[PDB]
Formats: structure tokens, sequence, C-alpha cells
């Protein structure tokens, strides 16, 4: 069957499954009922219909910023080794 | 001075953001026919 998977994209999108929201991003979405940082458990907020339209617009930035931070965290500008 | 190229290759702005906004509706797919 059909199956598309670019090595560069796969590594970024497949890893977003198990990725906890950093404290830097948590400040954008305060008072979270689950209190969990992993996206898999955080997505439940929208599934439980707890996330209001006003929260939706805020979550968009969080996910986007997280994707960007993950890229830099992989490269690392500071190497102690 | 520090010489670097601001133009990248894979680091391009794609318009396939749909897959990221659909996560607010669907979590785990029941099939992978993509």
């Amino acid at each position: 069957q059909r199956r598309q998977l670019t090595p560069q994209q796969q590594q970024l999108v497949n890893q977003m499954k198990v990725a906890p929201i950093p404290k830097q991003l948590l400040q954008r979405i305060p008072n979270i009922p689950p209190n969990i940082n992993t996206w898999q458990q955080v997505t439940a907020l929208a599934q439980q219909k707890l996330l209001t339209p006003q929260d939706m617009e805020a979550a968009k930035e969080v996910y986007k910023i997280h994707q960007q931070l993950l890229f830099k965290a992989r490269l690392q500008q500071q190497q102690a080794q | 001075s520090t010489d670097s190229t601001p133009m990248f290759e894979y680091e391009n702005l794609e318009d396939n953001s749909k897959e990221w906004t659909s996560l607010f509706d669907n979590d785990i797919p029941v099939t992978t026919d993509d």
C-alpha cells in the first residue's frame, strides 16, 4: 500500500508523540487539570472537551514553539563533552 | 567574523500544519493508510 516517510520529517513528527511540555512553554498555558507534561496525556484536555476555544488559540503556539525547541535541543550549541 | 548561511535545505516552512491541528480532535489513528 501507500507509505510516505521522509527521514528528516519522520524524526521530528514521530518523536512528538512522546514529548513533555517544558516549563518555558507551561507558562503559556497555566492551571492545567492533568498537570502532566507529556503530550499524549495533555491531548486529553481537548478530548475531554475541557479545552475552550480561548485555550485552543493558546495551545497552537505551545505546540509550534515546542517543535522549534526540540530541533535546537537536538543540535545543542553548548557541548560539555 | 562568524560566517554562516541563513538559507537551509530541509528547514523550510511547510504548509502541512493540518497534521498538528488535527491532534486536537484525533489522538491515535486506527489505521495507517498514508
